[PDB]
């Protein structure tokens, strides 16, 4: 039997990323770059997309690992920009079925730094469609817009 | 229920407001019973009617 | 030695407070719920650490009490840290009737399952129907609308007693329910064959009951 | 034949000395009323990589 | 002594034990104890199988 | 077992009282010297203690402590009235700069009454009293009454401290910020507070 695999990860309107798509590897994928480049942010987006349970999600620093802190802020809100945001995964099923899972993220206006999540799923999408293009509208001269 | 319907007709005949007619009818029925004009039979067999 | 639980707290009390059952129970108890023999988990827990709980709650100026029938409950003092409230007279009428129903061997064959209609029928059989109707409405004179209103008030108060833990509805049918021994507190004014006035005085002195 | 008389007379004559039991009635936890959720909409745009 | 008795009189559990005489109540209680012991014996025998 | 410092904390004589208060929803500010110091000292363990109830112990950035229930809260929940929030937002506005020179931290019921009346829309006012009400004396009287009522509620919350005499004059605590708006880089507090009020 052929085991399923994760094909790619897509980020839209995150802190520092407007619309970026990482193509995963069959065995190992590595992220490199100086401090503050955005590696841990990519990890967080993936996990978020995986388990949208807002109760659970808590992104501590790598230092202070293992300390149950109850911090005032879970650390997700700041990784998002104003407006609408997305995080999606493309998966090839053992059945050789292409399925697109993801979440719609959006900041909540108000003093409390809260976040809203709406999961979604897509089945049967043609192999020629890329999520980056599916989630954006081409407005103006190569100045695309994101769509709700 | 039949007594309440009869009271509604009287109230219509007096051109009165349709508000609280069920209450007004109960008050009137209780007043007639209290004035010994009507005898009321409450049987367990009649499911409380 | 220093940094040792015994310096600040008895081991058994800390062991109790660390149990997974405590928060539930605490929450409930504070809300006024009575605990009987049927909810094993809770009851057993209570039994195991009785004195520690009593000592604990004492800090609040509240007594954790154990009735002879085996049910636990909270009785606040005058200086209580936790508010205290009183039941309505309709709640008492339904309470004393539920008590007589529990005792009745004539209905023991039901295996504890009673219907709201049976409760209502027993209540009207004993109390003054037309005079009791005064609490529903000042003009009540036996009209069916007023009789249905009385039945609905009963249904409501019964639902409140359920929350106090005095009665449990069936899992799928809400028109039927089962009694528990906690109802015997409504008989606190007559369990001893003595002068009613003196009993009442004793009860108000103990903080069990208030007049109206 | 001990409690029949003992308890029935109490219910029959309750109103001559109405009394009420005491219960613990701890306060409910006051919380903010949830206002209608207001998200941030900005129609963001940008150059595509 | 009177006080003691008074004290005790309230502490009776349910109707079958309503002998207003404490001392008299003792034996009834103990009877219950024996009853319960037999029931426990039968139940633990059932549990084994 | 149980952590030693947690046992120490809840063994303290101040705990029962503070527990009682907290469960009620009271906010602990810097004013309550002993309670605030106690929370500062034992926060790391009290947070864990209250997490067992599915309730969150939060320290606001301004400095005051309070509890926030989850959906799964073990403590029975209760919710504020619209009028309540209205008033609260008002008080947040009154925590202004000219306040210092205007009142030296001590307000009166009439200040709030008149501010409420002046700043709010008529419609919502009506909604607060009864939709059939219309600019009547009695309505105004009832509104006054409600104001007093809600104010008292708030005092229970610890938002507002009445000066110890029968008259209705009070001072506003920092914890009122919980009502306040979101702050963005360079934004003027007066403007944003008014924007939400509108
Ligand atoms: N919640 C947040 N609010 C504001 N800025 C944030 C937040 N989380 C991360 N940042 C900033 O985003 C940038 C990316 O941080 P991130 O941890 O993803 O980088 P990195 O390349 O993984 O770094 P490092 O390897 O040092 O952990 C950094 O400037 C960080 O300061
Ligand atoms: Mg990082």
């Amino acid at each position: 039997i052929e085991r399923g695999k994760f094909r790619s990860l897509t980020l839209v309107n995150w802190n520092g990323f407007f619309a970026r798509t990482f193509d995963l590897d069959e065995l190992v994928t590595t992220l490199s770059g100086g401090n503050g480049a955005g590696k841990s942010t990519t990890m967080a987006a993936f996990v978020t997309a995986l388990i949208p349970d807002l109760t659970l999600l808590h992104f501590r620093n790598t230092t202070e690992a293992g300390a149950t802190s109850g911090s005032r802020d879970k650390g997700l809100h700041g990784k998002l920009r104003a407006g609408v945001c997305y995080s999606t995964l493309d998966v090839i099923n053992s059945r050789h079925q292409r399925v697109v899972v993801g979440v719609r993220l959006q900041q909540v206006a108000g003093r409390d730094r809260k976040v809203d999540i709406k999961p979604f799923m897509i089945q049967g999408l043609p192999t020629a469609i890329q999520p980056t293009q599916l989630l954006t509208e081409n407005v103006g001269e190569r100045q695309a817009r994101v769509l709700p | 229920g039949e007594l309440i319907d009869a009271f509604r007709e009287v109230c219509k005949g007096f051109e009165q407001t349709a508000e609280s007619v069920a209450v007004r009818a109960n008050n009137a029925i209780n007043d007639m019973v209290r004035q010994k004009l009507l005898n009321r039979f409450t049987s367990e067999l009649a499911d409380g009617n | 030695s220093s940094t040792h639980i015994e310096q600040f707290m008895p081991v058994k009390l800390a062991q109790a407070l660390a149990n997974s059952l405590f928060p539930e129970l605490d929450s409930q108890l504070r809300a006024g719920r009575h605990i009987g023999i049927d909810d094993l988990d809770n009851h057993a827990f209570l039994m195991d650490f009785q004195e520690q709980l009593e000592e604990f709650y004492a800090r609040y100026n509240v007594e954790l009490i154990r009735a002879p029938e085996g049910f636990f409950y909270l009785r606040p003092r005058s200086t209580t840290l936790i508010p205290r409230s009183v039941l309505s007279e309709l709640d008492m009428m339904v309470g004393k009737i539920l008590c007589y129903l529990y005792l009745s061997p004539e209905r023991l064959a039901n295996q504890g399952i009673f219907t709201s209609q049976e409760l209502y029928e027993e209540l009207i059989s004993l109390a003054d129907e037309g005079k009791l109707m005064k609490f529903v409405n000042q003009r009540s004179s036996g009209s069916d609308l007023d009789k249905q209103k009385l039945q609905e008030k009963v249904r409501t108060t019964l639902n409140r007693l359920r929350r106090l833990g005095m009665v449990y509805f069936l899992p799928n049918n809400n028109n039927k329910f089962t009694i528990t021994e906690a109802v015997f507190r409504f008989g606190a004014d007559v369990r001893s064959g003595d002068d009613p006035r003196e009993i009442q005085l004793r009860m108000i002195r103990d903080g069990e009951a208030m007049p109206v | 034949r001990i409690f029949s008389q003992r308890l029935r007379q109490s219910v029959q004559h309750y109103f001559d000395n109405p009394w009420t039991l005491t219960v613990a009635n701890a306060e409910r936890l006051l919380d903010m009323r949830d206002e209608e959720l207001a998200l941030r909409n900005e129609e963001v745009t940008g150059e595509l990589p | 002594f009177i006080a003691v008795y008074q004290h005790l009189r309230e502490r009776i559990r349910q109707d079958i034990i309503r002998t207003d005489d404490p001392v008299d109540a003792i034996e009834q209680m103990e009877i219950e104890l024996a009853r319960l012991t037999e029931e426990l014996t039968a139940r633990e025998q059932k549990l084994a199988i």
